[PDB]
RNA sequence: AGUAGCUGGUUCCCUCCAAAGUUUCCCUCAGGAUAGCUGGCGCUCUCCGCAGUUUUAUCCGGUAAAGCGAAUGAUUAGAGGUCUUGGGGCCGAAACGAUCUCAACCUAUUCUCAAACUUUAAAUGGGUAAGAAGCCCGGCUCGCUGGUGUGGAGCCGGGCGUGGAAUGCGAGUGCCUAGUGGGCCACUUUUGGUAAGCAGAACUGGCGCUGCGGGAUGAACCGAACGCCGGGUUAAGGCGCC
RNA sequence: UUAAUUAAAACAAAGCAUCGCGAAGGCCCGCGGCGGGUGUUGACGCGAUGUGAUUUCUGCCCAGUGCUCUGAAUGUCAAAGUGAAGAAAUUCAAUGAAGCGCGGGUAAACGGCGGGAGUAACUAUGACUCUCUUAAGGUAGCCAAAUGCCUCGUCAUCUAA
RNA sequence: ACAGUGCCAGGUGGGGAGUUUGACUGGGGCGGUACACCUGUCAAACGGUAACGCAGGUGUCCUAAGGCGAGCUCAGGGAGGACAGAAACCUCCCGUGGAGCAGAAGGGCAAAAGCUCGCUUGAUCUUGAUUUUCAGUACGAAUACAGACCGUGAAAGCGGGGCCUCACGAUCCUUCUGACCUUUUGGGUUUUAAGCAGGAGGUGUCAGAAAAGUUACCACAGGGAUAACUGGCUUGUGGCGGCCAAGCGUUCAUAGCGACGUCGCUUUUUGAUCCUUCGAUGUCGGCUCUUCCUAUCAUUGUGAAGCAGAAUUCACCAAGCG
RNA sequence: GUCUCCGUAGUGUAGCGGUUAUCACGUUCGCCUAACACGCGAAAGGUCCUCGGUUCGAAACCGGGCGGAAACACCA
RNA sequence: GUCUACGGCCAUACCACCCUGAACGCGCCCGAUCUCGUCUGAUCUCGGAAGCUAAGCAGGGUCGGGCCUGGUUAGUACUUGGAUGGGAGACCGCCUGGGAAUACCGGGUGCUGUAGGCUU
């Protein structure tokens, strides 16, 4: 139904968002970016692996949907439906056009919206998985399988940050002990030595 | 093609800076402009009268006429292979005294004094500027501290 | 466009602002003995058919309204033409606008 | 048929063959375009310059 | 000897200089006029001026990047409040009584974005200045301005050469003027298109107009530009044999 | 019948049907006239068209475009003529030929001749009904016809196909 | 006294004459207007910059929506108040503009440029200079002044149209307005006519001819600047083939298949483009004849099956022979 | 494909920027008739296809959709 | 130390809340005969001087929000010029120069001109 993904692999056009100028864009193939036990607290899943893009290219919303299912099914089978949390880190905002031929030719060749893609840079995280530290093997295998749904080269990388947080795993526990970090569900709020001293009193009372 | 509109492409050029809209400070209107002065042209979108044309925004000219509200400026404009001395009428909101010559006038006064003062003291002083010379030989004391050894760091995939 | 039937404007004969009667200008009927109409008649006579262009491709849908001013000074009565912009609807001394009224 | 539409290629090469000469500068510029009221008095100032000739 | 904005042809040598396929207007699109690019003839001076350059000062800017716990727009996930509004429940005599529960809402966070968003904000870039047409004194004219013999401009006389960054270079100026007005290619940037030895732009440089060494071969690549010669040395490329 | 790429289903034809004209006329020629052809003619004739033997039949539409008929009753309407103003040039008014407008006729004149929905006791159709609608809304016939896109329509016959 | 003829006048008059029947354009036509203009973007931080590039607008509207002055403050929200409720009107508070300013958009604007009142006609008369497009021409539009008459305000001041960026038109001709105007030919008076200056009547193909078709009966000058074959680049579409493995296969992913995805190859499909050929490369199909490819239907030699045999399916070397 | 046009009670249809959204049929209630039809007197019932916008007020006017129907598509 | 009138720059000056304000001021404040204007002496205008710093206003405070300014981000991203560099490409590295911005961390919290007062 759609052209082979080699036709829209490269970031050749400027970003083309669905806006008030580009009307008629069909809905993206991927509508869910978080799945698994999304409600696990920050402290339940210390491990985090990433699928990191090694190329500057465009991924179709179809391949994001395909990879998500691929990585999600393998985790449900090797860790259980409540043993992980998957977050797809790319959103298909750039719109790809089509100049449909059956005949004007190249006259009036500007194309109609055909789909959506995510523009991914080198070193940019495609999708992330957080789970328990004893499932590190199953995370790598899930992301290794999902690579086959994407064009180009992607690298797997087990992060040093605690879960989906921005704070290193080697010190995350210490910061929570002294109330520099406050769990707020999947993540942690950061407490600076700033602001009204009342907020400090509340945290220490 | 494009349009020949007078203010095409001035969306940002003539807009006011961030959180600097509103009333125009009155010192803008208290400046004294004299024939021969050098002024930098800068269109201000708050006042739409006497607006300089976009091609003159960011150019520097010379005042030749002074009226109640505006001045006449002789400003070079390049059109293709020739440069034309153009005469524009610009309300004094859209100009400011150029400080490019002030450094020169400061130097002239300093030059003349040194020229005058040194003459009565029978000495030759330098007056002409010079380009920065290569730095002269010098000693670097170590203060009994071995220079810190530097090494390249290992690669890490901090992705 | 709505224009008052009077306006105090400049009179060239008087050299000072004066009240003026305002009316719309209307082209007068063509003279048969104007040099241009006399030359045309002689050229259009005999054989040869039409000799001048006849304009067909009309594009404008309105005209510039010219107001005929007259000085109301009994001694001066000087007149002047005063053209305004294009308008599809033009009237003299129509009902003046009212604000804060219920429109029925 | 269709042809090229516009370009400025080769144009800065032609402009510089005879140099992009700056406008000529004279020590006396024309009073064209200066304020008519101020020019009227300047003419009057010049017109009676000879009145104070002996004093000078 | 009809006219032809169209096809074809247009006859000796050497020397010197040497283009354009671009601007605007045209029933203009296979053509003209126009500016540009060219040539010729000079002339006014010279043995201060100028510059496809940097330096030093000083302005101009909103692209690259970045931002979205900053405005606009788009957008993922949980978390804490919640009666200020609803869906379900749910004990009733029943109410804003009790009870949860899911939603909207609000508050802090969180994922991801913009050619027609932006608080920030480069590099490269554009303008100006770097003196004698300057600086500093005394005076005079005014019908302009005016509390003021104030202001401004103009004019007269006088005094100051360490000619006030680097570098390079002789400059200025005027007539007459042909051809051209189908272009095309490459690095980078860039629009449309799946792409194209595709169509359309910016910058510079090329081919066209140009041979020569290398790329076996080749309009454009790499090196390098050319009077007729000898010797020497090289470039880019090479050194089994051809 | 296209001499020299088309011999035909094309043209003609008898038959049929219109139309103009009674001679100072119809139709036509001619630069010209007491000019000329039809015409040495006279409506069973001459002139202008369509269809195309016979057989059978030739339905509806005059709104459109044509053609035609009636006209001071009568809007517009040239020159010339008439009247008034003026020094005159000139201007103005009154009057009002044909033709156009107005009203009839005419299709063997050019031509034209619908759409939607519901409805019969299985289903299907739908004689029947409702509705919008035009100047008529395609009648008798005929048809995948030299005329039907879909289409190599569907059924039957002709073949092993 | 009409026919008729001579000369004028009105109608009819493709019977006949002459002529026209735009341009751009991924060939032309059809379609659009990228033909005169304006906003944002493209556009690569001065300016400029193309495409039948993208998102839009214009041929108007306004006696006030122009001008001045004064006085106010808007969208939205919160909380209160008979009927009154989501929504009527009153009150208090918050409110950087989240409103409004004729319109497209962008910019600008808070004791205002918005809203409401009061007075008004600077939308008037006039000579030059300048800017924008630019050839440094015209128009159009705009900017500073200058000279008169004015309005408004207590006044400073502001105003010669609309907050800024668009909203428009030469020559010739016609019409109007102006002067104790010039000429009206030998002089004078007077009608007329012509001059001079400023408006309007319009050219939207918008620097401005007056303009319908058809040609298969066709013609000339050209064009490979340009379409209809081949060939060339490309390969979207077509064809063929891999990779991952959710499923299918009773069981069992992979004997045989294979979704969601993804990577390729081919030029026996169609496109896209217009490089060669228009002083001509004979345009479909069949027939005949040779040759070549392999992506193998058969045959030879093989491997694997959900291969008992038979039949079949998948795969290998393989184009010798059909 | 380009261009033009159309969506209103159950059906077919009017609407001349401010309507009690027109007409006919249909449905319902009551008379009439032994009953039916015809007929007479009444009643009800429009998601103005949908979203946005101008307007003091949009069924209408202007745009974006959702379905529908015409006209073209030629020279090889 | 500080205020009043008029200002320049226009948040280091703003916003929220709390504390403190001698003197003179600036105010709140008391009235409507006159001037003037309102549905309303609320505002505006006019005539005053019983009271009060309650508020405005001034100074200060807040591990305050904002704002200003540094650090980090980082010689990172981006970039001028170069190569017969790599790679099928996408892109990337190096040579020669220039060189950012968040988050995060710190510091600051109006200066000042003219005139005239108060403060032994
Ligand atoms: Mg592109
Ligand atoms: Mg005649
Ligand atoms: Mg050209
Ligand atoms: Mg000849
Ligand atoms: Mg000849
Ligand atoms: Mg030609
Ligand atoms: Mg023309
Ligand atoms: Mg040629
Ligand atoms: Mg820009
Ligand atoms: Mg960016
Ligand atoms: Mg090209
Ligand atoms: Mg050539
Ligand atoms: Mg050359
Ligand atoms: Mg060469
Ligand atoms: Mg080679
Ligand atoms: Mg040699
Ligand atoms: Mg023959
Ligand atoms: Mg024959
Ligand atoms: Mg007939
Ligand atoms: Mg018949
Ligand atoms: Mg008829
Ligand atoms: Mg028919
Ligand atoms: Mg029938
Ligand atoms: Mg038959
Ligand atoms: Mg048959
Ligand atoms: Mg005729
Ligand atoms: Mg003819
Ligand atoms: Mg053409
Ligand atoms: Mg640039
Ligand atoms: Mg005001
Ligand atoms: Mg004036
Ligand atoms: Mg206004
Ligand atoms: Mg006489
Ligand atoms: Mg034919
Ligand atoms: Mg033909
Ligand atoms: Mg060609
Ligand atoms: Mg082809
Ligand atoms: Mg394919
Ligand atoms: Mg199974
Ligand atoms: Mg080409
Ligand atoms: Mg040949
Ligand atoms: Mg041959
Ligand atoms: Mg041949
Ligand atoms: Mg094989
Ligand atoms: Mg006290
Ligand atoms: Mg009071
Ligand atoms: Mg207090
Ligand atoms: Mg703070
Ligand atoms: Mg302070
Ligand atoms: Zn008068």
């Amino acid at each position: 139904g759609r052209r082979p993904a080699r036709c829209y692999r490269y970031c050749k056009n400027k970003p083309y968002p669905k806006s008030r100028f580009c009307r008629g864009v069909p809905d993206a193939k991927i509508r869910i970016f978080d799945l698994g036990r999304k409600k696990a607290k920050v402290d339940e899943f210390p491990l985090c692996g990433h699928m990191v893009s090694d190329e500057y290219e465009q991924l179709s919303s179809e391949a994001l949907e395909a990879a998500r299912i691929c990585a999600n099914k393998y985790m449900v089978k090797s860790c259980g439906k409540d043993g992980f949390h998957i977050r797809v880190r790319l959103h298909p905002f750039h719109v790809i056009r089509i100049n449909k031929m059956l005949q004007t030719g190249m006259r009036g060749a500007f194309g109609k919206p055909q789909g959506t893609v995510a523009r991914v840079h080198i070193g940019q995280v495609i999708m992330s998985i957080r789970t328990k530290l004893q499932n590190k093997e199953h995370v790598v295998e899930a992301l290794r399988r999902a690579k086959f749904k994407f064009p180009g080269r992607q690298k797997i990388h087990i992060s040093k940050k605690w879960g989906f947080t921005k704070f290193n795993a080697d010190e995350f526990e210490d910061m929570v002990a002294e109330k520099r970090l406050i769990p707020d569900g999947c993540g942690v709020k950061y407490i600076p030595n700033r602001g009204p001293l009342d907020k400090w009193r509340a945290l220490h009372s | 093609t494009n349009t020949k509109g007078k203010r095409r492409g001035t969306r940002y050029m003539f807009s006011r800076p961030f959180r600097k809209h509103g009333v125009v400070p009155l010192a803008t209107y208290m400046r004294i402009y004299k024939k021969g002065d050098i002024v930098d042209i800068k269109g201000m979108g708050t006042v739409q009268k006497g607006m300089p044309h976009k091609c003159y925004h960011g150019k520097t000219g010379r005042v030749y006429n002074v009226t109640q509200h505006a001045v006449g400026i002789v400003v070079n404009k390049q059109v293709k292979g020739k440069i034309l001395a153009k005469r524009i009428n610009v309300r004094i909101e859209h100009i400011k005294h150029s400080k490019s010559r002030d450094s020169f006038l400061k130097r002239v006064k300093e030059n003349d004094q040194k020229k005058k003062e040194a003459k009565e003291k029978g000495t030759w002083v330098q007056l002409k500027r010079q380009p920065a010379p290569p730095r002269e030989a010098h000693f670097v004391r170590t203060n009994g501290k071995e220079p810190e050894l530097l090494e390249p760091i290992p690669y890490e995939f901090m992705a | 466009v709505n224009v008052p039937k009077t306006r105090r404007t400049f009179c060239k004969k008087c050299g000072k602002h004066q009240p003026h009667k305002v009316t719309q200008y209307k082209k007068g009927k063509d003279s048969l003995y104007a040099q241009g109409k006399r030359r045309y008649d002689r050229k259009q006579s005999g054989y040869g058919g039409q000799t001048k262009p006849i304009f067909r491709k009309k594009a404008k849908t309105t005209k510039k309204i010219v107001l005929r001013l007259e000085c109301v000074e009994p001694n001066c009565r000087s007149k002047r033409m005063l053209a305004i912009k294009r308008c599809k609807h033009f009237e003299l001394g129509g009902d003046k606008k009212r604000k804060g009224q219920v429109i029925q | 048929a269709k042809s090229k539409n516009h370009t400025t290629h080769n144009q800065s090469r032609k402009w510089h063959r005879n140099g992009i000469k700056k406008p000529r500068s004279q020590r006396y510029e024309s009073l064209k375009g200066v304020d008519p009221k101020f020019l009227r008095n300047m003419r009057f100032a010049k017109k009676h310059n000879k009145k104070g000739l002996k004093k000078m």
